[PDB]
């Protein structure tokens, strides 16, 4: 099987939590299996970024509902030619 | 003089033996039904040799820290 192999022969993007979840399912039994539901949500989360997108949705929603200024070290976008300039 | 039936006690004993065999079959039947619904080990149900469920992924770009238990 090729499960766990990335596009470059390494470990794919979501390997670590998958392997943690398998460590669960190895240690537990069918009755006890619900015991690491948490590892499985972590796996599905790495896969699909759903709660992350929800959190970003609430952050954006509250950001666009704000007229007061933001004082924090900001993020700057540069042209690819300008990497390392100045 | 020509009537030679088996004794009443012998009839009862023989029927009791038959019923005992029948109850043994009922118990074996219920037993097998329960045992089929119990869950087997990973080695017995999936793989005897290589009995570790935990995968190891690809080995080219093996990154320190990617292993998680």
């Amino acid at each position: 099987t090729a499960a766990g192999i990335s596009l470059t022969g390494g470990r794919n993007r979501c390997f670590s939590e998958w392997q943690s979840f398998m460590h669960c399912t190895a240690k537990t039994d069918a009755k006890s299996r619900a015991q690491c539901l948490p590892n499985f949500e972590d796996y599905m989360e790495c896969l699909h970024h759903t709660k992350e997108k929800a959190r970003l949705r609430e952050i954006e929603s509250v950001l666009k509902q704000k007229k007061e200024g933001l004082e924090a070290p900001p993020v700057k976008v540069i042209p690819v030619k300008a990497i390392g300039l100045v | 003089t020509f009537f030679h039936p088996k004794s009443r006690e012998d009839i009862l004993n023989e029927e009791a033996k038959i019923v005992q065999a029948l109850n043994n079959q009922r118990e074996l039947t219920i037993k097998m039904h329960e045992l089929k619904r119990e869950e087997k080990d990973y080695a017995h149900s999936y793989s005897p040799l290589f009995s570790d469920p935990v995968p190891q992924g690809g080995s080219i770009g093996k990154a320190p820290g990617s292993s998680r238990e």
